[PDB]
């Protein structure tokens, strides 16, 4: 027996990223599942290095981030890098997620590594938004004002969770160094839950772009899905060059370079952009209370589709109404994001509320229809 | 929002620096410092820079000496424990024009005039907005347009009305290159200067992202030829089926 | 080297019977006075030996180099300190 | 004995129930009476016990 | 090393707070407090105490409001942004007696006196090195000692010359609770209120160790009965054995 | 099939913490592994948390622990929780290292798990010595100093990487900073190797008191040793507890509340207990690359047991020379420990060469010898 299967430790690699058996026709969408363990492994590196050079204390964060900028070699780099893949993480999370709807990933026998999935993405949001407070900046202070002051929505407690997690009566010093030790901590959590998901992924295998089987027809993982993955590997480092060398501000706010000022308000304190259709959502809700649970259901709702989705057959490859509803519910995904940057204006405010209700009639209405009607035509439509 | 309230969105000009290939105008640097110290220095600050920082980038090692040299900052205490002061030092930072934002609001009719070495980064639009903001003060308001005490009208600025008048005038400055000093001129110089103090980094960057470019681009070309190559007998096979 | 229940890896079992009561059923603390004192000192006698000659060793060693160390450190230990060193 | 295994033992759900409210009754009990054991011992040394003077 | 190098070894002291259970006598760290005040603090900071540290310990909320509001600390910057002065609030940290080191070590030939903040934990004895030091100078150094210049003789500080001279004499305090204030009861009471000032949780922290103690041991002796209660099948068991 | 064992993430627990199959016979020092675990899980809550309250940069880090013990509710404990469980640490991974040792489990086939075991023990080191620098005291910066110059023997480079490693000239604010980064890092690295120790045990299982298979007689790791571990955890909180709460400073340096000063020398500067021993063969050595090398062959020795260890029976429970040899060898241990921190006069500067020579002469010489006599002794003597 060769050393690589009969080595204990050696077993486990190699019964994941070598001898791992795979679907000979995985096409390029599942390909986001290793740049997000890339986005990963840099958001570990780059940020155990900003942590080197920066202080937590609220009088010298945001200088140390200018610190790190001007004085420490290649600073500048690491900084941006952190930044930006940030961003590049959250296009390779909605990709993949994107990807895992469409083909019916979530459905039996894949519904733990989903339901892990969906607490993945949480804490993804967590992390990143923790994160963003470290610079101290204009947006950083606002920011972390206006989200924490939806906890105090929760009845009865609410405030007195607020004033906890401040360690005080507002955003301080407290605060950013809670946040700073938590955003350390957050990506190891994130880790975890992203080994819990393959691991339970490993009974079932991938699935495949077709929804059948492939158990009459597999492939190693090595050599063919590591070269495969070399692909997009350098796609993305291009990708990431051009923000981080070229236009390392593009996803930024300008405002987040004015040092933090409880005085005075900026103009208009939005999340991040990959916050945004969530901010959309909760502003369509009048209620506060109601808005913060439509926001947190709008990532729970999620949990439901492998009970909504009523097709006897997975995923959409097949599915002519089902794709153009998952059209329809992915542009509206990216509506919802444009208008939690708008301002709170005509006609704007009705449009998002529009928006909002068809987000959740997909899960609810549209595809426990489409998905019964589609199962009659299949039949009906073959005999 | 009105467009007002927003502010008029400043014109693309094309700047030396634009361009993935293209560093900043050194001589325009230089020029911009000298704006900067004798026109906004007398009431915004550059506290991010240091004399150091300026050295081949705008000036010689020199030069810059010459100009820390000239100024007095706070040192330790003397044997008795009193205050003393020393000479600059490269590593010293430049000075700034007031001790505290309580001064620096008392000199400016209430308004504080901002720290310079961010504000490229810190506004949309970056060395447009400050080369509009410069050079748009309008001889008169736009008629209706109602100004509070101390405020001037620029539609470039959110609101229209700014606390800070306008400073740049044909020959507020004797440029040292020979260089006419018209308010167009000032108002780029020193706007390529205050992009240079917000992203000092620059042109290092974009010189190791052309490098960055070339080899990751390769790189792909490669592992499609190796991706191809390594596939070719999975796309390549063929069946015979015989129903048993 | 180590299977699972149902296929551990002893070699075949066969021939022992083994007997056991209940939890509920049995006294836990059954004969406890005499383990705590008799079976005790039997286990500990037995140990004795292999702790105190080591113990006792180093601690004369160690009682040795500190007095001496201690003495060259005096008035009247000057003599033999500037040997020494 | 019957009776009482059969109310608060027999069923985990009573079982823990009895052990949560015990417990309740226990943490509030002995936070009353250390406290006093403790003033008791430490008796003329607190502040409490000189804050009368001032 | 020599024994003089070490430094004579301090006394155990019988302390109202040796013993597991014991606190800090109240009216102890209050005189002590009085004897920093009017002794130690001409030379020595107490720079990590606050006056709100004193309430609820030694003084009422008002006897510390008004300690604090006969002080002066500096305030924000009035309007024109010069320097202002505001009275002392419980919040403002104990004003130490120099700006800066340069002006402790003039005013004492050289020396500079500690910060007494940590002292009975920086120091090996704790309040009976603070007690042995304050009352061990003898009159006389021993013959042969030869003190460097500014220094005094004390065996109990490490090499015997300390630049610190004796100063607690019978009466240099009066105490307010009418307790004789001679040289070894001031020594006594300022011990007490620097280890107080070293470890303000003692108190507390005791008591909570007592229920702590207490609720862990009864946990290791339950732990014991249902370990042996779940082993004893296994403690039990026998066997015939019939070879086949 | 039984759901614990059905499920891929259950069975995973499962096998480790439930259904294992352990040898009936394992003694309370089979205990110090759960104590080991117990350690890590304090010092991560603890840990984090004063991270929540503790500011890296070398003007606030000494006041931002006395905020802590001052200021923070509770601080004053997670502080001496946090400090003292880093001295429990040490006592917990000596005892197990010396139950390894004693009952033979570096033998075959447990060379795997007892090799990681050595890497596990050099994070320790790393750890400890990296949080000790935190508190920036007197003995922080100076043991820093004294530790981190032992890297400029290395040849040719040596001096580059001092500095590297320092970021600047001497031991200061840069080192302070990374040091921190470096600190949060480690403890989950440590958490890594002590699973996959753990992992490569589980192909031999456990090793029991008397050297045997217990493929012959296995009791389930629940309830039988989760009920004997609660026995040693509160016997174990009890020592806390006496620590903790009655004597929270009696392990520690008094030099190290007094504000680290780069100009003034403290009297002594040593090691915390725990790394005394391997400083006293340090200073054995006259030699600076001697003495390192000494020092660092002093723990990668423990790699070498499987092969010098020529018996063939495995622990000591039946070897009454082995026995002997054993005790010398720990008091031995123990003794370089406090000669790690005496002064360098006479007579312990000899004395600390015979302690040095002695402790290697065990691997090299003497269980070489005693195992080979012994395997002689056994089989002449039951003839
Ligand atoms: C960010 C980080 C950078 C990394 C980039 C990785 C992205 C790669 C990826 O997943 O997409 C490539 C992916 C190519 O992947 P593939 O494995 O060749 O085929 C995957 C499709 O299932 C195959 O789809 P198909 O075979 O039906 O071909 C459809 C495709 C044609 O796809 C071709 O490439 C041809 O054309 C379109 O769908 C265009 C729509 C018409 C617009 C007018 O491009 C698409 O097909 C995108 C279509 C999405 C809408
Ligand atoms: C630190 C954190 C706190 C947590 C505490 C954990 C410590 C527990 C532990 O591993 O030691 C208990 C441990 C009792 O464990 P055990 O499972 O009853 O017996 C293990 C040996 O087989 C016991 O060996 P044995 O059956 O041959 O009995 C010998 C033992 C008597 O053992 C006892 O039962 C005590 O007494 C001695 O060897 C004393 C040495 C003679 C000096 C005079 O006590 C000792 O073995 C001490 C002897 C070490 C030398
Ligand atoms: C924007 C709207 C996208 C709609 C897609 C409709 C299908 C299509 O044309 O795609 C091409 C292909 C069609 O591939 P296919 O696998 O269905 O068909 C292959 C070819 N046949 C049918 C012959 C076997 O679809 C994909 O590859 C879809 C992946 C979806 C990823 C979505 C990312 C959005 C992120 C938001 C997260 C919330
Ligand atoms: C100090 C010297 C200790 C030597 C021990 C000698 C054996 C003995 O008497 O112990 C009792 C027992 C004897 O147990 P045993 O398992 O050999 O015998 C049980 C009884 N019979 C023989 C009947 C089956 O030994 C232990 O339990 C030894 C564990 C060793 C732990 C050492 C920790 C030191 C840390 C230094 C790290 C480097
Ligand atoms: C981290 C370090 C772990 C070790 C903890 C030991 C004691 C710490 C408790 C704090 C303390 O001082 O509690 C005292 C009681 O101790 C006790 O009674 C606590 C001893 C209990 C030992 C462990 C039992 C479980 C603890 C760990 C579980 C944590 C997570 C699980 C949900 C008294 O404090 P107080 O009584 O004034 O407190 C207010 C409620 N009246
Ligand atoms: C004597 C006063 C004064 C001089 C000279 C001066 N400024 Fe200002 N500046 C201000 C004040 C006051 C403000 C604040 C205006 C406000 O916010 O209403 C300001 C604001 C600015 C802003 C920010 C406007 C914004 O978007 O918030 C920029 C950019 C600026 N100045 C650049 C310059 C440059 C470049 C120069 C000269 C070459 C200059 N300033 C000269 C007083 C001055
Ligand atoms: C007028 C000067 C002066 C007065 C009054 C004074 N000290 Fe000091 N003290 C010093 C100086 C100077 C040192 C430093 C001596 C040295 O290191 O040589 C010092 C050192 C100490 C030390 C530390 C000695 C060591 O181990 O490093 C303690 C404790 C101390 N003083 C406590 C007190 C207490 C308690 C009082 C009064 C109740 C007091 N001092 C009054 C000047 C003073
Ligand atoms: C999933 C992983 C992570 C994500 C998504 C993430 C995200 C972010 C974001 C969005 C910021 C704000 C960046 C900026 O605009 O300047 C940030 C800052 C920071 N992050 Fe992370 N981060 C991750 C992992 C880490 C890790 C593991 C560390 C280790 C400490 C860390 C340390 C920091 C530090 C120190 C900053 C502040 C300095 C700065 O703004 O660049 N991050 N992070
Ligand atoms: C750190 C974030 C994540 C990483 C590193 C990660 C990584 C991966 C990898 C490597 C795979 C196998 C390869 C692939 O199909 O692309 C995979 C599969 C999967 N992931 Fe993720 N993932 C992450 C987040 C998520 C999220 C947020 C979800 C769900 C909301 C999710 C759900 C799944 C599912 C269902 C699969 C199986 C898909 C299939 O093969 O059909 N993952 N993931
Ligand atoms: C194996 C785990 C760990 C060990 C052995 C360890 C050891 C130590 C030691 C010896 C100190 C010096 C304590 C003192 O004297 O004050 C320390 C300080 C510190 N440790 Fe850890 N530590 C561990 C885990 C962690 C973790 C996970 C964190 C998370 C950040 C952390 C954060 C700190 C902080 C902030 C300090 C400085 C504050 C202080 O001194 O108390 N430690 N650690
Ligand atoms: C974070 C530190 C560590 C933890 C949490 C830990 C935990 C454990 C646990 C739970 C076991 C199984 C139960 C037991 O035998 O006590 C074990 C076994 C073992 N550990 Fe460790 N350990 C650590 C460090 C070490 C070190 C430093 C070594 C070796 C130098 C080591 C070598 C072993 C070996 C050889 C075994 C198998 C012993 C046997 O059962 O016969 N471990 N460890």
């Amino acid at each position: 027996m060769a050393l690589r299967k009969k080595n204990s430790l050696l077993n486990m690699a190699n019964s994941y990223v070598l001898d791992s058996p795979q679907p000979s026709n995985l096409n390029y969408f599942w390909n986001f599942g290793s740049l997000l363990a890339l986005c990963l492994v840099i958001q570990l590196a780059t940020g155990i290095t900003l942590a080197m050079h920066y202080t937590s204390h609220a009088s010298l964060a945001f200088d140390s981030v200018e610190h790190i900028m001007r004085d420490v070699n290649f600073g500048w780099f690491i900084r941006y890098a952190h930044a930006n893949t940030a961003s590049f993480f959250f296009i390779c999370i909605y990709a993949h997620m994107g990807r895992n709807i469409y083909y019916g990933s979530y459905k039996t026998p894949r519904v733990l590594p989903w339901s892990i999935g969906v607490i993945i993405f949480l804490l993804l949001i967590i992390t990143a938004f923790m994160g963003y407070v470290l610079v101290f900046g204009q947006m950083s202070l606002w920011g972390a004002t206006v989200i924490c002051n939806l906890v105090s929505a929760i009845p009865w407690l609410g405030e007195d969770i607020v004033h906890f997690l401040w360690g005080g009566f507002s955003v301080g010093n407290p605060t950013l160094q809670r946040f700073f030790a938590l955003h350390y901590l957050m990506p190891f959590v994130l880790a975890v839950f992203a080994l819990l998901h393959l691991i339970a992924l490993h009974t079932a295998g991938s699935s495949n772009p077709l929804g059948i089987t492939s158990n009459v027809d597999k492939l190693s993982m090595h050599p063919y899905y590591s070269f495969k993955d070399l692909i997009t590997v350098f796609a993305f480092l291009l990708m990431f060059t051009l923000f981080v060398f070229f236009s390392p501000d593009k996803l930024g706010h300008p405002d987040n370079y004015i040092p933090a000022n409880p005085m005075v308000t900026p103009a208009s304190i939005v999340p991040e952009w990959y916050l945004l259709p969530f901010y959309a959502i909760l502003r369509a809700i009048p209620d506060k209370l109601g808005g913060v649970i439509a926001m947190v259901a709008a990532i729970l709702i999620l949990l439901i589709l492998p009970i909504v989705d009523r097709s006897i057959i997975r995923g959409n490859a097949f599915k002519p109404i089902s794709k153009l509803l998952f059209g329809f519910f992915i542009c509206n995904f990216l509506l919802l994001g444009v208008l939690g940057q708008v301002h709170i204006e005509p006609p704007f405010i009705v449009l998002g509320q529009i928006c909002t209700i068809f987000y959740f009639s997909y899960f609810l209405i549209l595809l426990p229809m489409v998905s019964t009607i589609e199962n009659i035509f299949f039949y009906i439509g073959s005999l | 929002m009105t467009a007002a309230e927003h502010g008029l969105h400043p014109a693309e000009y094309p700047w030396p620096q634009n361009g993935m290939l293209s560093t900043f105008d050194h001589a325009s640097l230089r020029r911009g410092y000298q704006v900067y110290k004798e026109v906004c220095a007398a009431c915004h600050s550059l506290d991010r820079i240091a004399w150091r920082n300026l050295v081949g980038v705008t000036h010689t090692t020199d030069e810059a000496k010459a100009f820390a040299e000239e100024l007095e900052y706070d040192d330790e205490p003397d044997d008795e424990g009193n205050p003393r002061k020393r000479p600059g030092k490269l590593a010293d930072y430049i000075p700034g024009p007031y001790p505290n934002e309580q001064a620096a609001r008392a000199a400016n009719q209430g308004a504080l005039p901002p720290d310079l070495s961010l504000i490229a980064k810190a506004r949309h639009g970056g060395a447009d907005y400050i080369f509009a903001l410069l050079t748009g003060y309008p001889d008169e308001p736009p008629a209706g347009v109602v100004l509070a005490p101390g405020m001037n009208y620029n539609p470039y600025f959110p609101g229209g009305g700014i606390g800070m008048a306008r400073t740049l005038f044909d020959g507020v400055v004797e440029y040292e290159d020979g260089t006419p000093a018209t308010t167009s001129q000032m108002a780029k110089d020193v706007a390529a200067f205050l992009t240079w103090a917000a992203e000092p980094e620059h042109d290092e960057r974009k010189k190791l992202g052309l490098k960055a470019i070339i080899v990751i681009s390769a790189m792909l070309g490669l592992s499609v030829y190796i991706k191809k190559f390594k596939w070719s007998p999975i796309k390549n096979r063929k069946f015979i089926y015989n129903p048993p | 080297y180590m299977g699972w229940w149902g296929h551990m890896g002893s070699p075949p079992q066969k021939g022992i019977a083994g007997y056991t009561i209940s939890p509920f059923a049995a006294r836990p603390f059954a004969g406890v006075v005499h383990a705590a004192i008799f079976n005790t000192f039997r286990r500990t006698k037995n140990q004795a030996l292999f702790v105190i000659l080591p113990v006792s060793f180093f601690y004369y060693v160690w009682t040795q180099a500190s007095e001496k160390n201690e003495w060259l450190y005096t008035k009247a230990g000057r003599h033999e300190l500037a040997k020494a060193l | 004995a019957t009776t009482f295994y059969n109310v608060f033992v027999k069923r985990n759900s009573a079982f823990v129930a009895t052990i949560l409210a015990s417990a309740f009754v226990f943490d509030m009990t002995f936070e009353t009476a250390i406290d006093n054991f403790w003033d008791r011992i430490n008796a003329g040394k607190q502040w409490k016990d000189i804050r009368h003077k001032y």
